[PDB]
């Protein structure tokens, strides 16, 4: 446990771990888990810190399982992903609730409306400026800077804070 | 004893190769990044850890001989950070230094490295492959014939000039005449560099009057292209041959020319100058 | 040591030597902020591990504290080591400092009372170590003043500033001769001898036994032109003596030592027959001029320490007296150690068969010369080196890559080149050519380079590793100091040597060799790791970083690096022997290899073929012998012993001890002063039992026979196989005969051997009914496999290839009374019925035995024989010079454990102890060592060293089997008996799947069995062996409760790999010296905890495991036993991707 | 059991014998360790090759520190001088002592 911060809440049999439990990872990810010879062996799901669902199903102590589900419970495909795109281009609480309950301007992916607040761009984790090549975090602190090729994505692709026209 | 090194030199080291990537190595490098996690899970230095803070203490990450890891380095994003500078004053057998620019401009002018993979492990880390080296910081760069044909390397530093001397071919700007120089010639001795060296720089000067953005190589980023570089260093600063020699031997500590070839660079050092201003009986040549 | 008082009143005694780990962390914790100011910011681990000498001295109470560390260029920065020797001399023109005669400390501290003594007593201690330190240099920002303690022996000398800034340092000098003289040197006279009469009477009585009292007066006076006698004199008094003669009886040099280099012994002659027109080891070189050389033939000295440097002062003098002669001859009798005068001269190379009853030793008037200098590769030494090159085997290569260098900058594929040259009065004589190492990691996972690294420290960048070095060899005394000078101009902490396997490819010396001159003398060689079998298929990316898992042309690894640079590592000039190898011996040869501590110049070792291991086979070969699996080609190319090992060809025909020599038949005869008996027990001839089928005895009868000695010709198509050169031999006449094709053959004995001699034959490829195989009844009836289920699987596979299997037989008369070579038709007697058998050609695997030959020469020795060779339980026979070991020997009947014998044990174990016993004998940095207690010679140490036999099997099985040593047993006779153990076992052998082990009621494993159609991992699986069922993962369970499905895949996962990882042993040492430990007042160690309750003395009504496990989980131990372990996979996690710590996060 | 040490001296070079042990190159046919091999003369240059430097100046001036004693010892004393009379005869019988040692000890004695 401490020597990289796992933990577990089960079962113990001659002092290695035999368990229908739950469980966190140094990742500070959570886990529920089954183990043998103390070793995961068990279908289980992995809670990530950032609280979304991996799944892991356990085969002599190795993994193979596919399934994903994010921290809002969208349901995904790593593969094909059929989501706000060619059949339609909406995201998951516009394809679930079709027109968002009232037609608040979150007919969009963040609101109430506002402008993007220094400059920079909407690209949903953080607001970047190709005039700065700086990414920031929704606290206006900071985020992983970008040279030409992520800048010129950016440039093309997402939402700038340019005045609202 | 804390000190301040420019990003330039940080794409230098951690894609520094000698053979290997020294960062198959851990006394080669350490760097801990004392701040947010979740700053680090959006991504770190191609070999950051992420640092433990508990009661605003810093829980010491001896993942590394400390004691004498060569190279040890810190960054925030600007530049509580430097505390920790002054903490590692008593550790490192060398001094310690700051990364100025902890990240903004660094990876601003080289996203690659940001990446959400924490470790590489041995056999990740021993299977890296290098990005291009820069010689004329942000305007010219330095590559050997793999890179300089790898399509991510070359696109993502959005380039398209090449300037070589070598027999060997490459994928682009085949007959660019504007946007390629090529010369071809083996690194033998005999090979009369000298005039080459005017158009050359020449055309290196021209792309960086237009801000084309430029590789060198010659073949392995041995010889031929480092002689290149004393001229251009040399022509572009009317600098003396020692201070182009005493920059070249950081920018890739592998590069080195030939005796002729110095030769040949001590001629463009006196008709630059007029005269000699370095001597070549040192073995540091 | 030397006596010391307080000004306190206290008084210590104090020695010096050189420094070992341990006394790292004690003088640290001397270290103050004063010395801070003096050299602050050093931290000791870095400095030493660069270190040219650490220096320690302590108290006979071994309180440590006095140390100093040197380097061969000064702290500070005040200069390079790319140079300093100009700015050095703009101080004061007149310091003759250089490489040469310079160094610099870096570091000092003792407690402040001891502390003033001690420092005198390390400066003379090193200056008596390195005569040509005529300096020490000491340097100071000049803000201070040295004060009192070094004010005693240092001066104040020029300053020189910072090189960057406008901060000075103040330099500071001492000198050797204040601290320790030079001699005086004067041509003898009468009243110098009486001074040194008593130094020889302390060396020796035997010359004035000879010639009376007054012998060294008498050879004062006889001096004249040819023979000059010479003192060296002290506190006006002598105490040196050397002699000279001018005459040397050149015919018996010319015949005795190969003077290819050394034509100058002659002068010139312009007949030159330098050459011949194995002869080439035949010709002599027929020199024609003059001697030119001289003699030195009488030495003493003694202050002792004063003769260290002083003796290399005489050489000067000495060459003054004979303006004709250049060379100095001295012959050493043998056992004599290399005193220092000695050390100095080459040691001349006797030919291919001189014998001589003395080695012989060179030096020349150069010697005397000091402007010995390097310099790195430019034009002029084309030239120079030209001329120096011309007899060099690959001269053109060497000169070709010196031309390269001087144009490239670079070697031809672009990387490190470095190229060197010895300077000497404006002449060259030395040349050396290095390349810079990147496959330091393959050496790393390869050898323990680590004895001798603190590796972390070191980087990458700092490896040297050589491939031609070349040289003047009177230079090469210096040269120990060339290499600190490469080692320094380099940039390079470390140079590293391979050695190729000599058999190389089957023509090509492939270019990995390289053309090794002198150096090899000046390395060390690395003890030979052994890498984990790695499931890379289970791995993925968690392998062993692909180098490393790399395989490459297998080789031995030699090194230098700069602490070594100045240990003298005193040689051993005494003629050790050993004889035989099988089964074992080669176990004694590695530890005489492998301890860089000393040098063995005279070990010899006598074989059948000499070295184990000559051919590239292929396999097949190697399935016609049943293997211990403890060597492989591999191994003995790693312990390249011929790399030093001096081989003969051919087993040995007499001993002689009077002679103390050894007899290779016809006449060829080697000396030893300690020989060491290995032969292994090999297979004799299978005697027929004479007594026929054809005569229908009583089967007693014949038994009685058939112990007895076969003494007629031997069948040309009768075969016995002890060796691979045998197997070859055999095979190759096979190939080159039908019956492969067509025959019928008996194999014959119920040994293993046979088993693998029948599957060997079949994958030839020989028709099953074409093989027959008969295995007479033993005399205690324990089968060679002790496992009746792999047994019955075997024999079934016999009965699918229709192999003829016969019990009870015995071997009735091949050929009957008809003439027996070759053998047709044999005969086999049994229990109720006659045999005939055809067999074209029969194998023996009947019994071994001692050789009769050597058997012979052995009681011809009068050495004990008691039908097996008498030694005590240390080896000794009945001679005190003269020891034994292996199967071959045999104890006192009072030790009442005739049946307990060598034979029982691993060869290994065997090999190391009688190699640890012997070298007590050798070593002086041991103290010598008594003759044992007679309380020993009461008993057999029990050892424990697992003995090994693995086989392949008809139908293509693996087989592999381990055992604790023993008396046999029947398995079932054990089994039944409930007083022995738990047995854990996963198998069916006839489908190829099968483990055995037994487990003992001590819960520790000590059996393996095994058999297989899969290439299992022995190497790991040793390491299973005297495992606890716990360390194998609470195994006991894993067997009860369904749980493993199978042994060999399970195995496979990555916790057990630490478990095979060999640093884990030593590591459980560790743990367990933990647990020794006493960590609190209050508490017994977990150990005596241990005992209490598992002796009673504690009783409870829970089960001890119990008691002790929650005791231990609640003690802090576990954390220490757990910290420990982390630090340990942080170590190993270089070569181990599989172990968590932080480090992994 | 086993010794190291001697009167440390060398002998066969005499030149009054190749006789006592007849043949020397009586040994089995060697195979010889590397190491030596690698000093032997096909890895060697040989002595002719290497230079003859000039001097035994050069020498002497590379001699670079003051003797024990040759200094302070000095003073105006005569030294043989010092010796005593004694009668004992120039040509002493071999086992004697010869002359010059009794001198030696006599004024050791006396000082």
């Amino acid at each position: 446990m401490q020597y990289t911060g796992s933990q577990y809440f089960g079962e113990y049999i001659n002092g290695r771990m035999e368990g229908s439990a739950e469980y966190i990872l140094p990742t500070d990810t959570r886990y529920i888990g089954e183990m043998k010879d103390g070793m995961f062996h068990g279908e289980g799901t992995l809670f990530f810190p950032s609280g979304s669902r991996f799944d892991a199903i356990w085969k002599k102590g190795l993994v193979v399982k596919g399934k994903y589900t994010f921290n809002d419970g969208l349901q995904y495909e790593d593969k094909h992903w059929h989501y706000c795109d060619s059949y339609d281009r909406r995201f998951y609480t516009e394809i679930c609730y079709g027109l968002k309950p009232s037609g608040i301007s979150q007919l969009t992916n963040m609101d109430p409306p506002r402008r993007i607040p220094l400059g920079y761009y909407d690209c949903g984790d953080g607001f970047y400026n190709p005039t700065t090549r700086v990414i920031k975090d929704y606290r206006n602190r900071f985020l992983r800077n970008a040279d030409d090729d992520e800048h010129e994505w950016i440039v093309r692709t997402c939402r700038k804070g340019w005045l609202p026209m | 004893d804390l000190l301040f090194c420019e990003p330039t030199e940080l794409y230098n080291i951690l894609n520094q190769v000698s053979k290997l990537s020294r960062l198959a190595e851990p006394n080669y490098l350490c760097l801990l990044d004392v701040r947010s996690k979740r700053q680090y899970d959006e991504s770190h230095v191609i070999t950051a850890l992420r640092v433990k803070k508990r009661d605003h203490q810093y829980l010491i990450p001896e993942s590394v001989d400390l004691e004498c890891v060569r190279y040890c380095i810190v960054y925030d994003s600007n530049t509580p950070a430097v505390e920790f500078g002054q903490i590692l004053i008593h550790f490192t057998r060398q001094p310690v230094y700051v990364l100025r620019g902890g990240y903004e401009c660094f990876s601003g002018m080289y996203h690659f490295f940001r990446t959400q993979k924490i470790i590489w492990m041995p056999q990740e880390l021993d299977a890296f492959q290098p990005y291009p080296v820069e010689i004329l910081p942000g305007r010219v760069y330095l590559g050997k014939i793999s890179q300089a044909c790898n399509a991510k390397m070359h696109k993502d530093l959005k380039i398209k000039a090449h300037v070589n001397i070598s027999m060997e071919t490459t994928p682009y700007f085949i007959g660019n005449a504007d946007k390629l120089l090529h010369i071809k010639l083996e690194d033998s001795p005999d090979t009369l560099l000298f005039d080459y060296f005017r158009h050359i720089c020449h055309f290196i000067e021209l792309h960086l009057r237009l801000h084309s953005v430029v590789l060198v190589f010659s073949t392995r980023g041995i010889s031929r292209s480092v002689a290149a570089v004393v001229a251009l260093l040399m022509h572009y600063n009317e600098e003396t041959l020692k201070r182009s020699w005493a920059q070249v031997k950081k920018c890739k500590t592998n590069m080195r020319p030939n005796r002729a070839f110095v030769a040949q660079l001590l001629e463009w050092e006196k008709v630059l100058h007029g005269e000699y201003l370095t001597d070549i009986s040192e073995p540091i040549y | 040591m030397s006596i010391l008082t307080s000004p306190r009143g206290k008084v210590e005694v104090v020695h010096c030597r050189r420094t070992e780990s341990q006394d790292i962390f004690c003088i640290k914790n001397l270290v103050r902020k004063f010395t801070q100011k003096l050299f602050g910011r050093l931290n000791i681990i870095y400095l030493l591990e660069k270190a040219n000498l650490a220096v320690t001295v302590c108290n006979d109470k071994e309180e440590i504290m006095a140390h100093s560390i040197f380097l061969d260029y000064p702290n500070w920065n005040v200069a390079k080591q790319d140079n300093w020797i100009p700015l050095f001399r703009e101080l004061d023109k007149e310091i003759p400092c250089t490489p040469l005669n310079t160094l610099f400390m870096h570091f000092f501290v003792a407690v402040d009372e001891y502390a003033t003594g001690c420092l005198k007593e390390i400066i003379r201690t090193v200056f008596k170590a390195v005569p040509e330190l005529y300096f020490i240099f000491l340097i100071v920002p000049t803000y201070l003043s040295l004060g009192s303690t070094l004010i005693t022996v240092f001066d104040q000398v020029g300053n020189i500033p910072c090189l960057n800034y406008n901060e000075d340092f103040a330099v500071h000098i001492c000198h050797r001769h204040n601290h320790y003289p030079q001699l005086h040197i004067r041509k003898a006279r009468v009243e110098d001898h009486d001074d040194l009469m008593p130094i020889f009477m302390h060396y020796d009585n035997t010359l004035k036994e000879i010639y009376g009292e007054y012998f060294l007066a008498e050879l004062i006076e006889a001096q004249d032109k040819d023979h000059h006698a010479v003192v060296c004199e002290v506190e006006g008094k002598a105490v040196g003596f050397m002699s000279v003669c001018t005459s040397v009886n050149l015919p018996l040099l010319h015949e005795c030592f190969d003077l290819g280099p050394f034509h100058g012994f002659c002068t010139p002659h312009p007949d030159d027959i330098l050459k011949p027109s194995v002869e080439s080891s035949h010709f002599r070189p027929l020199y024609l001029g003059d001697p030119i050389a001289f003699c030195i033939q009488l030495f003493c000295i003694d202050v002792l320490i004063s003769n260290v440097s002083l003796s290399l002062d005489f050489m000067s003098f000495v060459f003054s007296l004979f303006p004709g002669k250049n060379f100095c001859l001295i012959s050493v009798p043998h056992l004599t150690p290399e005193f220092v005068l000695i050390q100095n001269f080459v040691k001349v190379v006797p030919f291919n068969n001189c014998t001589l009853d003395h080695d012989l030793y060179v030096f020349h008037r150069a010697g005397l010369l000091r402007s010995i200098t390097i310099r790195l590769a430019k034009f002029l030494d084309t030239a120079g080196v030209e001329k120096l090159v011309s007899t060099l085997l690959l001269s053109t290569k060497i000169l070709d890559d010196l031309a390269q260098y001087n144009e490239a900058g670079r070697d031809p594929d672009g990387t490190a080149l470095q190229v060197f040259v010895a300077e000497v009065a404006d002449q060259i004589v030395g040349i050396a050519v290095i390349r810079k190492e990147m496959d330091i990691e393959y050496i790393r996972s390869h050898y323990n380079i680590e004895d001798f690294i603190y590796f972390s420290h070191h980087q990458q960048e700092e490896h040297g590793r050589l491939n031609h070095f070349a040289l003047n060899p009177i230079f090469r005394h210096y040269t120990k100091f060339f290499l600190k000078e490469i080692l320094r101009l380099g940039y390079k902490s470390c140079l590293y040597y391979p050695v190729y396997p000599q058999t190389r490819e089957g023509k090509l010396q492939s270019s990995y060799s390289h053309s090794l001159t002198s150096a090899l003398h000046y390395l060390v060689p690395v003890r030979p790791r052994r890498q984990i079998v790695y499931p890379l298929e289970k791995l993925g990316i968690n392998a062993p970083s692909k180098e490393v898992s790399k395989d490459q042309v297998s080789f031995a690894l030699n090194h230098t690096n700069r602490k070594l640079t100045l240990e003298p590592k005193v040689t051993v000039n005494a003629r050790i022997v050993v004889v035989g190898a099988s089964s074992v011996g080669i176990s004694f040869l590695e530890t005489l290899v492998f301890c860089s501590h000393l040098k063995f110049n005279n070990l010899t070792l006598i074989s059948t073929h000499g070295l184990p291991g000559k051919r590239l086979l292929h396999n097949e070969q190697r399935k016609f012998l049943a293997s211990d699996h403890c060597f492989n080609d591999k191994d003995y190319a790693l312990m390249s012993l011929c790399s030093w090992v001096n081989v003969v060809v051919g087993r040995m025909t007499a001993i002689d001890r009077a002679a103390k020599q050894v007899v290779v038949s016809k006449s060829e005869i080697v000396f030893y002063d300690h020989l060491i008996l290995c032969t292994g027990l090999q297979y004799q001839v299978p005697c027929p039992t004479g007594a026929d089928t054809e005569q229908h005895l009583t089967n007693r009868e014949v038994l009685e026979l058939s112990k007895q000695r076969y003494t007629g010709t031997v069948p040309s198509n009768l075969f016995i196989l002890n060796d691979e050169e045998d197997c070859v031999r055999m095979l190759c006449w096979l190939r080159n005969s039908s019956i492969l094709t067509e025959g019928k053959v008996i194999v014959y004995g119920n040994t293993l051997d046979a088993y693998t001699t029948v599957e060997t034959l079949l994958n030839i490829g020989m028709k099953g009914s074409g093989i027959y195989f008969v295995h007479p009844p033993t005399e205690s009836n324990i089968t060679c496999i002790n496992n009746n289920d792999v047994e019955s699987a075997v024999e079934d596979a016999l009965s699918a290839a229709g192999v003829t299997v016969f019990h009870d037989a015995l071997l009735a008369q091949w050929n009957h009374g008809q003439h027996p070579d070759p053998i047709y038709n044999a005969c086999f007697t049994t229990s109720t019925k006659p045999i005939r058998l055809e067999c074209s050609a029969f194998f023996s695997f009947y019994k071994k035995n001692v050789d009769y030959e050597t058997f012979k020469a052995f009681n011809d020795a009068c050495l004990v024989y008691d039908g097996r060779l008498v030694i005590d339980t240390t080896f000794h026979t009945n001679d005190i010079a003269i020891r034994a070991a292996g199967s071959l020997t045999k104890f006192s009947n009072r030790y009442y454990s005739n049946e307990w014998t060598h034979s029982n044990f691993s060869s290994k174990e065997i090999g190391f102890q009688l190699a640890a016993a012997m070298l007590s004998l050798f070593d002086p940095t041991l103290e010598p060592v008594t003759e044992p207690p007679a309380d020993l010679d009461r008993l057999i140490p029990m050892y424990k060293g697992a003995k090994i036999q693995g086989g392949i099997l008809p139908g293509s099985y693996h087989y592999l089997h381990i055992s604790k040593p023993a008396i046999p047993t029947p398995l079932n006779l054990q089994r039944s008996q409930p007083d022995f153990g738990s047995d854990v076992v996963t198998g069916n052998a006839k489908k190829g799947t099968y483990f055995r082990l037994y487990i003992n009621n001590y819960k520790l494993v000590e059996a393996i069995t095994c058999f297989s159609k899969e290439p299992f991992p022995s190497s790991n699986y040793i390491r299973l062996f005297g495992q606890h069922e716990q360390v194998l993962n609470n195994l006991c369970t894993r067997f009860d409760d369904k749980l493993i499905p199978d042994l060999y895949s399970y195995f496979t996962e990555p916790w057990c790999m630490a478990l095979f990882h060999d640093r884990f042993i030593d590591l459980k040492k560790e743990l367990r010296q933990i647990l020794i430990s006493k960590q609190e007042e209050d508490k017994p160690t977990m150990e005596e905890i241990a005992y209490r309750l598992e002796e009673e003395e504690i009783n409870l009504n829970e089960k001890p495991q119990k008691y002790l496990q929650r005791v231990f989980e609640d003690s802090i131990y576990k954390s220490l036993l757990e910290k420990s372990i982390l630090d340990y996979l942080h170590y190993n996690q270089y070569h181990l991707p599989m172990y968590a710590w932080p480090g992994i996060i | 059991p086993l010794m190291k040490q001697r009167g440390f001296y060398s002998d066969i070079l005499s030149p009054g014998t190749l006789d006592k042990l007849g043949n020397v190159c009586c040994g089995p046919y060697m195979s010889q360790n590397l190491i030596r091999q690698a000093d032997l003369d096909k890895f060697t240059p040989k002595v002719d090759s290497f230079v003859i430097p000039e001097d035994f100046q050069e020498r002497v001036e590379q001699q670079i520190i003051g003797a024990t004693t040759r200094l302070l010892t000095q003073t105006d004393f005569p030294l043989q001088s010092y010796e005593p009379k004694v009668q004992v005869p120039f040509q002493v019988l071999p086992g004697q002592c010869p002359r010059k040692i009794e001198i030696e000890r006599r004024k050791q004695q006396y000082l």
